[PDB]
């Protein structure tokens, strides 16, 4: 009923945060802010009406079923997670985190076959590594015998490095020993701004 | 000034029951309903129900029907929440809320201007499981005078956290230990990688040191390239 | 030319000076005699917006009933604010009488005569009256008693159906008698008798009307989720005694899907220690009077609350509501609003 986008927003102080929320039913929509380790705060209610204490940098708008919270000139206190709300329903939430700007860096893509030790257990884990890239926005798609995989992978992203201001991502594909030995080609497709075209690192089961 | 004070955090086991309080002040207590919202990291905030102090009228969310009870004390102006048969999915920070517009004649419930400070509730098994540590072979490619990548996979442990070092902490340059993820089995797992010169793979030894305090587990796994 | 306004109304009734009955005595001092020949001016080419949930006429009747109860149903002991108030609590004659609310000079009441008017929105057929119809201040929960019936179809009333915090009023177009009795010779135990054939048929019609408002979903009834006995049970006053009737059998989903066809008897109980609907706190009264305590009423409306929550089921669940007695007055004052002439 309430679809909030995007999931994560990595911005620098002074920029503008654009958070959208699509509803399946018209009604009074509110926006909340949750600073780290604090109770959520009412920012906007009834679509565009500003709550008490909220600066005019926060503005609410609505076009059709799409409600947008725009936060101009980001400050320290502005960062956190935002939620939209209609009645008892809440959006998934948008995470607005601090991003330190730098030059675009392409990820170094590595793929790791499951160990022979793990194969003894009955499950196999294929790990794709995206190392030291910028910006954070990166997509990883798994392909097994050139077939798109879904629901059997989990991603993990490190915080922005204090030295080089880059990010690193880890995607893990989990399959059973039986289902793993059924297929040959395993691949992860990495799409990133620092890449002219999607990069694919793969291996064939059995061969070295 | 409207205030909502909640009771302290607590830890529970699967099967237990929790009870938290919300003392209200600064307004006519029976004029506005009190809601209970729980927020868990990653998941959307979940409305549990509201309670109207007049006759203690309640309305529970359908998915929590049968496990939740909301009451109140008129003298102390305190609302109470009870959740029974707790599981891991109940792990969250619980809030009591109240609508912005609240008069003696009219109110709007869902504009939550007023929030309690929150009551953290952790529901987890007292059981501990040591991690399995599988090496991540750097593959047999990536140039001759360039960089490689190796690591070890720390899989199926409970609960958080685990810490990884390399060569007893001697190796820190190029190390990335990713945040753990929660698998469907209810067990955690993470990866710790490191990029090293490819020309050192046949000379320098690389060992990941995995530490898991809750299970008293310290395991060292030597990560070496496969021979075929 | 006029505009929606609020003012201090005056009451009118057929109270008798020879009556020692509670409501009569109050109306004697607080109200004027009624008018034998009421004038109603049916307005043509006039469309007016109404809002039963934002009607201040309700906000005046509630004060009157509260003061009525405060000066009549004085409890033996009043528990409020920590303090105890011990007064005299003699047995009295209790039977609500029709009460008319009228506008002073300069003001007038607009009446919506749309047969299928749901409470909020524009009204095509508006008339101009000085006083409202005879409204008995019946204080009850879950069920609306001795009220007015809907003209044509069963009308669902709510300020916002999508808002689960808002009370839902079901206005019946056909009344179903509920016969409550405390026989003579446990003196606090009583019961209510309802024709199961009539009730289940009407209840079935309610579910069908609800389907029109909820995308033909499966309409399910359930007992109250919690609260004081005043709302979890059918709470009402008969002959000065406070009754508490269990209505689990009244909302039986099986009967509206081979056995229910008969006489439904609700377990009742007369309490001395009650929670006051005025919000004051707890009040204690004397034990029930001897003899046959009996009151036969018309079920003319139902107070419901709808379950909400982040779900995705193919059924809507409704539960008997009440508590806010202002809603009782809204069910009768829904077609009225006060306007000021220039
Ligand atoms: C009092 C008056 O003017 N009445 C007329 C009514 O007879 C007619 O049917 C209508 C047409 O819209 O216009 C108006
Ligand atoms: C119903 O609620 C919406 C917002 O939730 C409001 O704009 C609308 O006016 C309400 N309708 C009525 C009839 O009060
Ligand atoms: C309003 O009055 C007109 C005129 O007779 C009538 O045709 C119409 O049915 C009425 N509407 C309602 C809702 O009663
Ligand atoms: C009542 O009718 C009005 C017509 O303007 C409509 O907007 C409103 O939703 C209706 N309410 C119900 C409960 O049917
Ligand atoms: C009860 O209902 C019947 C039939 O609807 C009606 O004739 C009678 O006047 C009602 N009793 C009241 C309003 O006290
Ligand atoms: C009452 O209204 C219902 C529709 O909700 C209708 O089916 C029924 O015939 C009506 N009863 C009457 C007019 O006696
Ligand atoms: C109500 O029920 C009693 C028995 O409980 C019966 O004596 C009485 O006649 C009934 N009243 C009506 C009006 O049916
Ligand atoms: C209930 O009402 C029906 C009419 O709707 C009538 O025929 C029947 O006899 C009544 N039941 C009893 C037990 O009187
Ligand atoms: C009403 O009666 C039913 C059936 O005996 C019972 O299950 C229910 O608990 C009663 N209601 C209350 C509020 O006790
Ligand atoms: C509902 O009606 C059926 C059929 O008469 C009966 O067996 C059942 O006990 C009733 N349930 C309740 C809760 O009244
Ligand atoms: C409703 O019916 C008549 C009034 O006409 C009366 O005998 C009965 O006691 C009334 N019931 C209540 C609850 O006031």
């Amino acid at each position: 009923v309430l679809t909030q986008s995007p999931g994560t927003l990595s911005l620098s102080p002074g920029e503008t945060a654009i958070i959208s929320c699509r509803t399946s039913q018209y009604g009074s929509l509110a926006w909340y802010q949750q600073r780290p380790g604090q109770a959520p705060r009412l920012v906007i209610y009834s679509g565009s009406t500003r709550a008490a204490g909220i600066p005019d940098r926060f503005s609410g708008s609505r076009w059709g079923p799409d409600y947008t919270l725009t936060i101009s000139n980001l400050e320290s206190g502005d960062f956190g997670v935002y939620y939209c709300q209609q009645y008892e329903f809440f959006g998934q939430g948008t995470k607005v985190q601090v991003d330190i700007k730098r030059t675009v860096a392409a990820p170094s893509v590595f793929i790791f076959p499951p160990s022979d030790e793990q194969l003894k257990s009955g499950t196999a884990s294929v790990v794709c590594l995206l190392n030291n890239f910028y910006p954070r926005e990166a997509k990883v798609q798994w392909k097994v015998d050139n077939a798109l995989q879904s629901g059997n992978s989990q991603e993990s992203v490190t915080e922005q490095d204090s030295k080089d201001s880059t990010y690193s991502l880890s995607s893990t594909l989990t399959l059973s020993k039986a289902d793993y030995e059924k297929h040959k080609v395993y691949a992860c497709e990495v799409t990133h701004q620092g890449l002219s075209s999607p990069v694919t690192k793969s291996f064939n089961r059995g061969e070295c | 000034q409207v205030r909502l004070s909640q009771s302290g955090g607590q830890m529970k086991k699967p099967g237990d029951s929790m009870r938290i309080s919300c003392r209200a002040s600064g307004y006519e207590f029976i004029n506005c309903p009190i809601n209970w919202i729980r927020l868990a990291p990653g998941k959307r905030p979940e409305w549990m129900g509201w309670m109207k102090p007049r006759f203690g009228a309640v309305s529970y969310a359908r998915q929590l029907q049968g496990r939740v009870t909301m009451t109140r004390d008129m003298y102390s102006e305190t609302a109470f929440l009870e959740l029974r048969s707790l599981t891991s999915d109940d792990t969250a920070v619980y809030f009591c809320t109240r609508g912005k517009y609240c008069t003696a004649r009219d109110y709007y419930n869902w504009d939550f201007e007023h929030w309690g400070q929150g009551t953290p509730v952790t529901v987890s098994s007292a059981s501990t499981k040591g991690p399995s540590v599988f090496p991540l072979a750097p593959s047999s490619k990536s140039t001759s005078g360039g960089t490689a990548a190796l690591g070890c996979l720390v899989k199926d442990y409970f609960p958080e956290p685990v810490t990884v070092s390399w060569n007893s902490g001697a190796l820190t340059s190029g190390v990335h230990t990713f945040p753990a993820v929660l698998q469907s089995s209810g067990l955690y797992s993470l990866s710790s990688v490191v990029t090293v010169p490819s020309s050192s793979l046949g000379t320098q030894t690389y060992i990941c040191n995995v530490n898991h305090k809750p299970s008293n587990t310290k395991v060292d796994k030597k990560v070496e390239p496969k021979s075929c | 030319v006029w505009k929606d306004a609020d003012t201090t109304l005056f009451c009118a009734s057929d109270a008798k000076a020879h009556e020692t009955e509670v409501h009569n005595v109050w109306a004697t001092h607080a109200c004027v005699p009624t008018d034998p020949n009421p004038q109603e001016i049916h307005l043509e080419n006039v469309t007016e917006n109404f809002n039963m949930w934002k009607n201040n006429m309700v906000e005046q009747m509630q004060e009157d009933v509260i003061s009525l109860w405060d000066q009549s149903l004085q409890p033996c002991v009043k528990l409020t604010g920590g303090s105890v108030i011990k007064q005299a609590c003699p047995k009295i004659s209790f039977d609500p009488i029709p009460i008319h609310y009228c506008t002073p000079a300069g003001y007038v009441i607009l009446k919506c005569n749309d047969k299928n008017f749901n409470g909020t929105g524009p009204c095509k057929n508006v008339s101009s009256v000085q006083c409202t119809h005879g409204i008995k201040p019946v204080v009850s929960t879950q069920l609306l008693l001795n009220g007015s019936l809907a003209e044509e179809e069963i009308i669902i009333r709510s300020e916002n159906l999508t808002n689960n915090a808002k009370t839902i009023i079901v206005h019946l177009n056909k009344s179903v008698e509920i016969n409550c009795t405390r026989p003579s010779n446990d003196i606090r135990k009583a019961y209510c008798e309802i024709n199961g054939t009539k009730w289940n048929k009407v209840l079935k019609q309610v579910t069908e009307k609800l389907k029109e408002h909820f995308n033909n979903k499966t309409i399910i009834f359930q007992p109250p989720s919690g609260g004081d006995l005043e709302i979890t049970m059918h709470h009402f006053n008969c002959r000065g005694e406070f009754f508490y009737c269990n209505t689990t059998q009244l909302f039986n989903n099986t009967c509206i899907g081979k056995g229910c066809n008969g006489t439904i008897t609700l377990p009742c109980k007369i309490k001395q220690i009650i929670n006051m609907w005025q919000g004051t706190g707890q009040a204690m009264y004397a034990p029930p009077i001897d003899g046959k305590i009996n009151c036969v009423s018309n079920i003319t409306g139902i107070l419901l609350t709808r379950d909400g929550g982040a779900n995705n089921t193919s059924n809507e669940t409704f539960r008997p509501g009440g508590g806010n007695i202002k809603d009782n007055w809204r069910s009768e004052l829904y077609k009225y609003k006060v306007v000021q002439i220039e």
